[PDB]
């Protein structure tokens, strides 16, 4: 719920702009944290994508995360 | 008047004045320091003072040629 | 005395305006500009112009056959046409893209908005006078009253100096972007055509005789359009109360090899702003009578070129 | 061969030299450094060059297991060593600090912290001693953690020690003109001779070497004492000065420095006191040959004034010829000096001395000819710089109109003082008056009229030492206070060049400081109080202030009215130009002086006015003096030919380089009008280089020699030979970088090596370029460009470094290099650090063209202009042809081209505006199109290169038609495309004619399997998911043709002129990310990855730096990145949107351009500066939005690299959404 | 003498004969000291009417051989 009160300079608009476009903040989530948070999610992946309930991969978890 | 009188504006003030006064008082004091008697109050050759008040004291501000 | 006059006017002109402040666009103006842009002349394509300048040229038809590069005035013709076209293209393009934002479509520019505001007011936009460093072209006050008028006159004379290709009499010095090149080209012409070698370039010096006559080739040029300030041509006298800026008669030039204080020396300023820049050349004006030259020097005479 | 190349290098590199230099054994442990490490570093560099050279070649199967490990170790050991040695320097500064008892007591805490670091450091040293070999020593892992934390703590220790540094600076003046850490190094001598022998330059004016004689005192170790002083210029040429009074080293550094200064002053005084008798006793030649330069000039002046005086009184007694006899004596002296000492002489210093005398004597006799003054009191005699060496009170005294002051006795040796025009007399009188009233002159005018040099010369003649600095916007008042304190304490003169370009409030407080000192000096008070500085401080009278401000540019403020009071103005608008020339020609020793002077003046004037107006032209005094200092040698050569010939040759051949194509005829037609006697002369041609150039031009594969290259490269050689630095102005794709590279090669071939560094100034912030004071922790950071400077200008090297800036020329960053590019050739910082230039180094700019340059930077450096027609696109095509006859040389070069030559030369210019084509959305120069079509055609034929199959002529003609259909057709709309198509029908090789049912040539493609023109889009529906994303995208025609074009370029393996980079153009909402993402899904993430990014207006270079660093996550240059070994792609939606600066040059894309062109960039992690990360593998793709009008455009220099083509709307949208409705 | 073999000019002979730079500049060409230029700074591969100079030197050389 950003409004005119929630802008004090341009820069906020830049960060939100890229949030609309990509959603990956450079090294906000990758400060040695992306892997612990992603590891807290693969249990859902075991049924969600359902790779025959066998296995998964590593980068594809980030792909599913940006998707979510 | 404007450009008829001076090509651009110049900021003459008193600093140049008492500079010139300090010069010419030195000149007269050290002229008459050797004068044991004044024919009619002085024996000055006032052409150097012309050159000084022309080109040195007031010459600082002047950026044009014609103004010289 | 007449100096007084101008001062008071500008003084009065601001004073009321001060108190005048204390009291409690995108319309047919762009259509007026739209009608304007179909009145300035067309471009001159260089593929045609290089041809035309190469086809015909000489100082004197008897002296030489037609030729291009070699004669200074032809290369000057090419340089002047080049800069003129450089300005013409810019004006046509920006008028277009100023009107092609509303009637046309494009994401609005700040420069174009400034251009709109300038078009409504008297002052032309900065886009046609200056650049980040400096690109002074023809800075005059009005939008079209004199600015485009001056540019039109320049292009008219330049075209007739080209399309016919014949050298006319009574050159207009104000039109040329670089007057000094005109004069030095005249020098080179005299050295080559005459006394060639008997006369060296560094030996030649300069002088002028004022054609004291109303009603009227040899070496030198005929200049039209200079303006004096504060006396007559010859038998110089005190100016009357009105008519501060007076015409200048035909000051035909003269050049001579060197050596082969009653005289007074005047400057020649392009614009009436009067700086070190715009000093094209200096002219000796012997017409003294009883008043010694220093009288005139303090009186600040000059032979300016434009009148604004 | 290659196995030998690895074997013997391994045999040597395992068995390396291990010789190290120990500081001393003065405790249990020993601390050491490698004084051979230059050999280590350099031989390492070409080692890794050799190893990469091998690995890149095809036939290097086995070495990968071995070589990588080897390179890895080498790479790794380097940075460890570097960190270590840097820490050593820190420790090597701080040891003598904590040896003293009082300072260690007064701050116990960090003294014990230093006890702790001493323990840890000794442990590291003993581990290294145990190892005996530096490579296992570096291999230790524990070390690496300690080293940077130790570094940070030692920075903290220095931040403790500033409080003592201020007092130590107080105890001796000159240290105010020295920065902090170099002051620490100066104070940690640890030796009499060695430590300070490399620092005499930046602590006195002109001294560089001093002998050290050990006097063996009884039971004390022999003390080294100074006995003579030396000024070295060049290599062997020098000036020596004995001393009778000696100077002895001691225990306190301030003491022997002070004694050095004093005893210098005293012996200079006494030698002069003698020399003033010898001048009139011995006679002219003997004392001029015997004495040094400074004393000789003093002697000449004093002789002339005394004799002229004597003549004037003798006139006063009665009408006498004796005044005329004295004038005649001077005239006689002229011939004897001029005849012999000028033409023949040994050595540079001795040479400079003579003409320094000659110029003075010329002016001397010129004055004495017209000197119609009746007596001493006359003004005409009381207008020049007279001198009197008073005997009754033994002292010099120099005199002006009224002012007087004593000579300040500073040894300068031979300096190239300058001519005396009347304008210099106006300055001399003005400055003498202002100093008599206790002010500071502040001359003003346009650029290059002799302001700074006039100030410096009035300093030199009065015997004082001047200290030029260079203010800039990154200054702070503390450093100005430091300077002014040094000035008042010492007795020296300051000349704050470019004083105006400085912050406003800093000027506000400087007003106070200078007013305080003015009032202090006015009273004649020995001791005074300085603002902001609590301790009381003394004064010496003979000080002065000068600012050479520059009225009116971009980035120039005004002086608030508090500060205009102090300084008196001196208007220097138009320098004289004739008298200086004529007296310089006299100084060299010419005979046709007066005519030639007029020739110079008139020629340069006419050239200035009536020639075409271009921004980069310059004809000021810098150019003229360059010509003069050139012209000395030519007369010094044996030829007695007529001078005017030599001079025409010199002028013409100097000024040719800058001129654009058109102005050359006008220039030499103008030459003919002034020297009609002379017809022509050949250009003096240097045989070695001209024979050498074709050799390496043939050595390369893809290089065609043409005469224009000979001309331009030789001109570059000459301007290199004369001037400091230079610029290569010229449009894109014109061969500038190649010219520089080949020149460096030829110079290196005949010995005398040459190295080149590159930089991009507007892809880093100027604050980082020159470094600032940190805005958080109150502590300095190093600057990149200054780090390269310090690393480069060390003596005792063999390179000849050429620092290349490469970008635009914006005034703000460049203009604070005026001092380095001026005759001062000294760099000055806001740190307070001053670094002296050497002849080892040159500065070059590979800039396109100036549009934001004042003449103060145009006239400082020489220049060379490349033109578009010097290297036509055709020559580039022939170079590619030379490559095709390298390996695929069966017949292909001939066959391919037999269409290409006529099919390209006589066609390309009939598309620009023959037919209308009036919407080329991307305005370009057509060389880019040629590079494009060549890069496309190589990918077209790559398949049949792969299978080693050679085809007929007709198929090749079809291929060329296909290639160049796009890549000149990629920038047009359907209407222009059909007109294009009709052209190709009229006058070109066959296009599809089988059906052509209202379908353009673009619609079809040539098939590899057979000579056919077909096209289709394969059927494919969706997966079962129903999310709109799961209905991602469908197989369109537009997408398929886009993949078709893209894939060709993207398969090509990094050929020259191929960056492997692409770029689309299409309206906002014309299937950009659609087609790109369709491509991107088809990647194989097992050996091919991908990355996304977007652009907005306020995205800065630091942001792009961050995202690319996070993308790679490794420095793949130093044998790293297993996970980035797969190939990656960087995709950007819109390169236009970044904010164009006001000038017109946007500052974000430049980082990208240095990334594409060269790969890598400079780091900014507050730890090390001069070094760059390297990208050994990457890929690049972009997308535009129909530039023009409201939409921005990219820098034109960057357009040369990306494949560009349109992305039209589909016109088939009934057939895109059909399937989803079917399902 | 012979136009086929004896007339065959060596690069030294060619360079000296060009270095004579006698005439032929009816259009107007600049110094032959380094390079000829047609109009505006445009290098010319050769002196414009070189052939007449070749013929003149061949005539003189035939007289010398006589
Ligand atoms: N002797 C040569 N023969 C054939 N091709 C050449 C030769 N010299 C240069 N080239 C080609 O010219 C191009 C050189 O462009 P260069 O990189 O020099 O441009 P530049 O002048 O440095 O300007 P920018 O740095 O902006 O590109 C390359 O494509 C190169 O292959
Ligand atoms: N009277 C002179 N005699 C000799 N050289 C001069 C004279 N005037 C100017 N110069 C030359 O001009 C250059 C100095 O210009 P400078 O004063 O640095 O320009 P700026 O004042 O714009 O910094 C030097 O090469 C210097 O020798
Ligand atoms: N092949 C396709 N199949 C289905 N939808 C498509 C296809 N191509 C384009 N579109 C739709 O058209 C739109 C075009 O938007 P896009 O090209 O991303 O904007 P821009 O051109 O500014 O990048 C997309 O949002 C997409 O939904």
């Amino acid at each position: 719920l950003m409004t005119d009160s929630e802008v004090k300079k341009e820069e906020f608009l830049e960060y939100i702009n890229m949030v609309l476009s990509t959603g990956e903040i450079p090294n906000l989530l990758a400060k040695d944290e992306r892997e612990v948070w992603l590891g807290d999610i693969s249990q859902a992946y075991c049924k969600e994508k359902n790779l025959g309930n066998i296995d998964p991969p590593q980068s594809e978890l980030w792909t599913y995360f940006v998707d979510r | 008047f404007g450009p008829l009188g001076w090509c651009v504006p110049y900021e003459y003030n008193y600093s140049d004045l008492e500079a010139s006064l300090l010069y010419i008082e030195k000149y007269l004091t050290n002229l008459m320091s050797t004068p044991q008697p004044n024919s009619h109050n002085l024996p000055i050759s006032m052409n150097v003072v012309r050159y000084m008040i022309c080109e040195v004291q007031y010459g600082g501000r002047i950026t044009d040629d014609l103004d010289r | 005395s007449n100096a007084d006059l101008t001062f008071r006017l500008k003084e009065s002109k601001e004073m009321i305006n001060t108190v005048m402040e204390t009291r409690p666009r995108e319309e047919i103006v762009q259509d007026k500009a739209k009608d304007m842009l179909k009145n300035l002349p067309p471009d001159y394509n260089d593929v045609e112009v290089r041809e035309l300048v190469s086809k015909l040229g000489g100082p004197n038809p008897k002296t030489s056959t037609e030729r291009g590069m070699t004669v200074p005035l032809n290369i000057f013709l090419y340089q002047e046409v080049t800069r003129m076209q450089r300005v013409i293209g810019l004006v046509r393009k920006t008028l277009q893209d100023t009107i092609l934002a509303i009637d046309g479509q494009i994401i609005m520019t700040p420069e174009i908005l400034e251009a709109i505001n300038a078009i409504y007011d008297a002052k032309v936009p900065n886009s046609w006078l200056y650049d980040p460093s400096g690109a002074e072209i023809s800075w005059l006050l009005p939008n079209l009253g004199s600015w485009s008028t001056s540019l039109s006159d320049r292009n008219k004379q330049l075209n007739d100096w080209l399309r016919s290709g014949q050298r006319p009499i009574l050159f207009w010095l104000t039109g040329f972007f670089n007057p000094q090149g005109f004069l030095t080209g005249m020098k080179q012409e005299v050295t080559r055509n005459h006394k060639k070698e008997a006369w060296s370039l560094d030996d030649v010096v300069y002088s002028t005789t004022v054609k004291e006559r109303e009603k009227e080739p040899a070496e030198g040029v005929y200049i039209k359009g200079l303006y004096l300030e504060g006396c007559k041509w010859s038998k110089n006298g005190l100016d009357d109360s009105d008519p501060k800026k007076i015409f200048a008669d035909l000051p035909i030039l003269h050049v001579s090899a060197i050596n082969k204080s009653n005289t007074y020396l005047c400057p020649v300023y392009k614009y009436p702003k009067r700086t070190d820049k715009y000093l094209i050349f200096r002219v000796g004006l012997p017409c003294e009578g009883s008043n010694n030259p220093s009288h005139w020097k303090l009186r600040g005479v000059a032979l300016l070129c434009s009148t604004e | 061969k290659i196995r030998t190349g690895l074997d013997e290098i391994n045999l040597y590199w395992n068995d390396m030299q291990f010789q190290f230099g120990i500081w001393g054994k003065r405790d249990v442990p020993c601390m050491l450094n490698g004084l051979i490490v230059g050999t280590i570093l350099e031989r390492l560099e070409e080692d890794q060059l050799q190893l990469s050279t091998f690995n890149s070649q095809r036939h290097v199967t086995p070495f990968k297991a071995e070589v990588e490990n080897l390179i890895r170790t080498f790479s790794d050991v380097n940075d460890t060593l570097d960190m270590w040695v840097k820490v050593q320097k820190l420790w090597t500064s701080l040891e003598p600090v904590f040896t003293g008892g009082d300072i260690a007591r007064q701050m116990p805490l960090q003294a014990k912290q230093f006890q702790g670091i001493d323990k840890n450091w000794m442990k590291i040293m003993e581990k290294a001693v145990e190892t005996k070999k530096v490579i296992p020593c570096c291999q230790n892992d524990m070390l690496k953690d300690f080293l940077p934390d130790l570094n940070r703590k030692l920075e903290d220790c220095q931040k403790m020690l500033e409080a003592y540094l201020e007092g130590k600076r107080k105890k001796f003046p000159r240290f105010y003109f020295v920065s902090n850490p170099t002051l620490l190094k100066i104070l940690s001598q640890g030796s009499e001779p060695t430590s300070i022998q490399e620092d005499f330059e930046k602590l006195f004016d002109a001294i560089t070497k001093v002998t050290f004689e050990s006097a063996k005192d009884k039971k004390n170790p022999a003390l080294k004492q100074i006995t003579q002083i030396q000024q070295v210029i060049g290599r062997n040429e020098e000036n020596i000065s004995l001393t009778g009074y000696y100077v002895k080293c001691e225990g306190n550094i301030e003491d022997w420095l002070k004694k050095l200064e004093q005893n210098m002053q005293q012996t200079l005084k006494d030698i002069a006191s003698a020399a003033a008798q010898q001048v009139f006793q011995v006679g002219l030649k003997e004392f001029v040959s015997s004495q040094a330069s400074q004393i000789a000039l003093l002697g000449l002046q004093i002789l002339w004034t005394s004799k002229v005086n004597e003549g004037l009184e003798r006139l006063s007694r009665n009408e006498r010829n004796a005044m005329d006899i004295k004038r005649n004596e001077i005239k006689e002296h002229m011939n004897i000096l001029s005849s012999m000492c000028l033409e023949d002489l040994n050595g540079a210093v001795e040479r400079t001395k003579v003409e320094t005398l000659v110029t003075i004597q010329v002016h001397q006799k010129d004055i004495s000819m017209d000197l119609k003054c009746k007596d001493v009191n006359d003004f005409e005699w009381q207008k020049q710089t007279r001198i009197a060496w008073k005997t009754d009170i033994d002292e010099c005294i120099i005199s002006i109109t009224d002012w007087d002051s004593p000579y300040s006795y500073e040894f300068l040796g031979a300096k190239e003082r300058l001519c005396i025009t009347p304008l210099t007399d106006r300055c001399y009188i003005t400055l003498a008056q202002a100093m008599s009233m206790y002010y500071g002159g502040a001359p003003a005018g346009p650029a290059g009229t002799g302001k700074t040099e006039t100030v410096k010369d009035l300093g030199r003649t009065l015997g004082v030492f001047v200290v030029v600095t260079n203010c800039s916007d990154q200054h702070r008042y503390r450093d100005m206070a430091k300077i002014f304190k040094g000035l008042v304490q010492s007795g020296l003169w300051g000349c704050f060049d470019e004083f105006n370009r400085i912050d406003l409030e800093v000027l506000s407080v400087v007003a106070m400081q200078v007013e305080s000192i003015t009032t202090a000096r006015k009273q004649h008070m020995k001791k005074f109080m300085f603002p902001e500085e609590e301790i009381e401080i003394e004064l010496i009278p003979t000080v002065s202030y000068f600012i050479t401000m520059n009225p009116g540019y971009a980035g120039r403020q005004e002086l608030p009215e508090n500060l205009k009071v102090l300084f008196r103005g001196v208007s220097m608008m138009v320098p004289d130009r004739e008298i200086i020339i004529k007296v310089k020609l006299a100084s060299v020793g010419y005979l046709q002086i007066d005519l030639l002077a007029k020739k110079f003046n008139v020629l340069y004037r006419l050239c200035e006015e009536q020639l075409s107006k271009q921004r980069h032209y310059d004809f000021g005094l810098r150019n003229i003096l360059s010509v003069l200092r050139t012209a000395g040698n030519t007369k010094r050569q044996e030829i007695k030919s007529d001078e005017e010939m030599l001079l025409m040759r010199s002028l013409r051949d100097m000024n040719l380089s800058k001129l654009v194509a058109d102005d050359i005829p006008l220039f030499n037609g103008l030459l003919a009008d002034i020297f009609p006697k002379l017809k022509e002369v050949p250009k003096k041609l240097y045989p070695d280089v001209e024979k050498k150039i074709p050799e390496e031009i043939n050595a390369e594969s893809y290089l065609i020699n043409t005469p224009s290259f000979q001309l331009k490269i030789i001109q570059l050689y000459e301007t290199c030979l004369v001037r400091h630095g230079f610029m290569l102005v010229g449009p894109t794709g014109s061969g500038k970088s190649t010219i520089m590279k080949i020149l460096t090669e030829v110079l290196t071939k005949l010995g005398s090596p040459h190295k080149i560094v590159i930089m991009n100034p507007k892809a880093i912030t100027a604050e980082q370029m020159y470094g600032v004071k940190s805005e958080i922790s109150d502590d300095w950071i190093p600057g990149v460009f200054s780090t390269i400077w310090a690393k480069s200008n060390n003596r005792a090297l063999k390179h000849t470094t050429w620092i290349t800036c490469d970008g635009p020329v914006d005034a703000i960053w460049i203009e604070n290099l005026n001092t380095v590019l001026d005759d001062n050739k000294i760099l000055t910082l806001a740190n307070g650090e001053r670094i002296a230039m050497t002849e080892n180094c040159k500065v070059v700019f590979e800039v396109e063209n100036l549009n934001n340059a004042s003449p103060a930077t145009v006239s400082r450096c020489g220049q060379v202009y490349v033109s578009p027609t010097d290297l036509g696109y055709e020559a580039v095509i022939e170079g590619w042809i030379r490559n095709r006859k390298a390996s695929g040389r069966a017949e292909e070069s001939d066959k391919l081209g037999n269409i290409l030559r006529k099919y390209l030369i006589n066609m390309r210019f009939i598309e620009l505006q023959s037919k209308e084509c009036k919407e080329p959305m991307m305005d370009t120069s057509p060389v880019i199109s040629v590079i494009n079509i060549l890069n496309l055609l190589t990918g077209c034929l790559q398949y049949f290169v792969q299978t080693q199959r050679t085809l007929s002529e007709q198929e090749y003609e079809k291929f060329i038609v296909y290639s160049m259909a796009w890549a000149i057709g990629g920038i047009y709309e359907a209407q222009d495309r059909v007109r294009f198509h009709e052209l190709l029908l009229a006058k070109n090789a066959p296009i599809p004619q089988k059906g052509k049912e209202n379908e353009t040539v673009f619609d079809y493609y040539v098939s590899q399997d057979y000579l056919d023109w077909k096209i289709c889009s394969p059927e494919e529906w969706v997966p079962p998911q129903s999310l709109q994303f799961s209905q991602l995208l469908l197989p369109t025609l537009d997408s398929f043709r886009a993949e078709m074009l893209l894939n060709f370029i993207l398969t090509q393996p990094k050929s020259h002129t191929c960056s492997n980079s692409a770029l689309l153009i299409g309206g906002s909402g014309t299937a950009k990310t659609s087609s790109v993402l369709l491509y991107c899904n088809k990647f194989d993430p097992q050996k091919m990855l991908f990355k996304r990014t977007n652009f907005s207006s306020a995205t800065s270079p630091f942001m792009f730096q961050s995202t690319i660093e996070a993308e790679c996550d490794f420095k793949v240059g130093k044998e790293f990145a297993p996970p980035g070994n797969k190939m990656m792609t960087i995709f950007i939606d819109d390169m236009s949107m970044p904010f164009v600066n006001k000038w017109g040059d946007q500052i974000t894309l430049e980082l990208v351009r240095q990334l594409i062109e060269t790969g890598g960039f400079y780091m900014l992690d507050k730890t090390q500066r001069g070094n760059q990360r390297k990208m050994k593998n990457l890929q690049y793709i972009g997308a535009m939005n129909h530039p023009g009008g409201g939409r921005n455009d990219i820098p034109n220099r960057l357009k040369r690299q990306f494949f560009i083509f349109n992305m039209i709307l589909p016109l088939s949208i009934e057939g895109i959404y059909g399937p989803i409705i079917k399902h | 003498k012979l136009r086929q073999r004896k007339d065959l000019t060596e690069e030294e002979i060619v360079d000296i004969q060009f270095r004579n730079r006698g005439e032929g500049l009816e259009n107007g060409e600049f110094y032959d000291g380094q390079f000829w230029r047609n109009i505006q700074g445009l290098i010319l591969p050769h002196h414009p009417k070189k052939d007449e100079f070749i013929e003149e030197y061949l005539k003189q050389e035939e007289v010398r051989i006589n």
